[PDB]
């Protein structure tokens, strides 16, 4: 049991064991969903407070990474910020370079290999943070989610976190091509209170973003009287 | 040189001569100074040869390399961007004035000039080289909006054919290239069959009267054309 201690060693049965707690982590973490409408994405998350005492948008976990596009961090939020500062520096040089916005489905790859990256040297660990990325450039709403291990998809509606599971079965009983970003709202934080656990974390607060049309395509904070 | 570049409804058309010389002597009187960025978008070259064809190359490099990264065709804003940006970090050691052009679906035809000293402008015609001092009023006088593939051709011709009647260091064929949405439609008319030439233009048929015979009157005639 020496093949767990670093990055850089495949186990004998084709494994990185490193990568797979990393993982972990993410898994523990407390739960986001987020949904692709026509009109746009919206994303939602639970935050778990660790005092009454804190200021409100203390520890956020979502931020803006260009005009037209945001990020969600699941799993430890201070490794989650480095890769926000990546992000933002991969927006930029799109628009500089190439005089574009960055398309959805590139700053969703450059984010990858960027975590891939960590996972190959015997000197870093592997990001303990799953990210979601909501982007509406030249091509289309799109939602893509980045994990520990660089690897990319895209997505309808996703969830992560400890309350996953029991959320994935009721993203699966809606609509998809027939969805408003204000409807949106009203279900995805549903889904949030119900897995919530009392026992548990006692207090919470939820976070919600969306791009879209009545935004004209700006990644903002939901106004906080809409919950 | 004489470089330009014009947009029509629905693209653009570029045009040069064909010249390349030390000054007096003509080292080749076929060159190619419109040069292929991507498949509808092309440059304008003039200048020092060695530095447009270099800085070309390498802006061809990057939107090749970009167009594999988003699996999508580029826009000329991107070429006309990463083109300014050589130019500019490079202006002390260079002598080039480009013009970028062509057709992508969201904007359509574009044209822009980036001049000696790495500036960007985007514009509805652009004009380049020794022989554009001789264009300006042509088309202050002659150029409208709105004109259809085929009149812009034969305009950017014409508009070639007089300056370089003109200008000592332009000369020999026409080279066009047309770009829109269909398949793009390169020309080359021949110096026989220029659309203007002071040679043939019949004001200019009857030689000045410089050489006068000796005479009884101080009136002026004809030119003395065999021996006393």
């Amino acid at each position: 049991t020496e093949h767990d201690q670093s990055t850089d060693i495949f186990s004998a049965d084709g494994r990185v064991f490193q990568v797979e707690y990393a993982c972990k982590a993410v898994d523990n973490g407390s739960t986001a969903v987020a949904a692709c409408c026509t009109d746009g994405v919206v994303v939602a998350v639970e935050k778990i407070l660790t005092s009454r005492m804190l200021e409100e948008g203390s520890n956020d976990r979502i931020h803006a990474v260009d005009r037209q596009a945001g990020v969600c961090i699941c799993g430890m939020l201070p490794d989650g910020r480095a890769v926000v500062s990546r992000a933002r520096a991969e927006a930029e040089n799109s628009r500089d370079v190439f005089a574009t916005p960055i398309p959805g489905s590139v700053l969703a790859s450059r984010i990858g290999e960027f975590m891939h990256v960590y996972t190959t040297h015997y000197a870093y660990r592997p990001f303990g943070c799953s990210v979601i990325i909501a982007s509406y450039a030249d091509d289309g709403p799109q939602l893509f989610v980045s994990d520990p291990s660089g690897t990319v998809a895209g997505y309808y509606g996703i969830a992560l976190g400890k309350g996953k599971t029991v959320a994935k079965t009721e993203l699966e009983k809606l609509n998809f091509k027939s969805i408003t970003c204000d409807e949106a709202v009203v279900k995805l934080t549903k889904i949030l209170h119900d897995v919530h656990d009392k026992s548990k974390d006692k207090l919470y607060e939820l976070e919600v973003a969306w791009v879209c049309n009545k935004s004209n395509c700006v990644f903002q904070h939901v106004p906080n009287d809409m919950i | 040189t004489t470089i330009m570049a014009v947009a029509f409804k629905g693209g653009v058309v570029l045009a040069a001569d064909s010249r390349t010389s030390t000054g007096t002597y003509v080292v080749n009187r076929a060159s190619n100074k419109l040069t292929k960025l991507a498949e509808k978008i092309y440059c304008c070259r003039s200048g020092s040869a060695a530095d447009t064809q270099a800085l070309a190359e390498q802006t061809a490099n990057y939107l090749e390399s970009y167009e594999i990264d988003t699996s999508k065709p580029v826009n000329v804003t991107t070429a006309a961007n990463i083109f300014k940006k050589l130019c500019y970090m490079n202006k002390w050691n260079i002598s080039a004035g480009i013009i970028v052009a062509g057709y992508d679906p969201l904007n359509g035809g574009s044209v822009y000039s980036i001049p000696s000293g790495g500036s960007c402008v985007k514009l509805d015609y652009a004009l380049g080289g020794s022989g554009s001092i001789f264009l300006y009023s042509f088309f202050d006088a002659n150029y409208k909006t709105g004109m259809s593939k085929e009149e812009c051709v034969c305009f950017c011709q014409r508009a070639v054919a007089h300056a370089y009647s003109r200008d000592g260091s332009s000369g020999g064929l026409i080279r066009t290239i047309a770009l829109h949405q269909g398949e793009p439609e390169d020309m080359t008319i021949p110096w026989t069959k220029t659309p203007y030439c002071m040679e043939k233009d019949p004001k200019y048929r009857d030689l000045a009267v410089q050489n006068p015979p000796f005479s009884s009157s101080a009136k002026i005639t004809v030119n003395q054309s065999r021996s006393e």
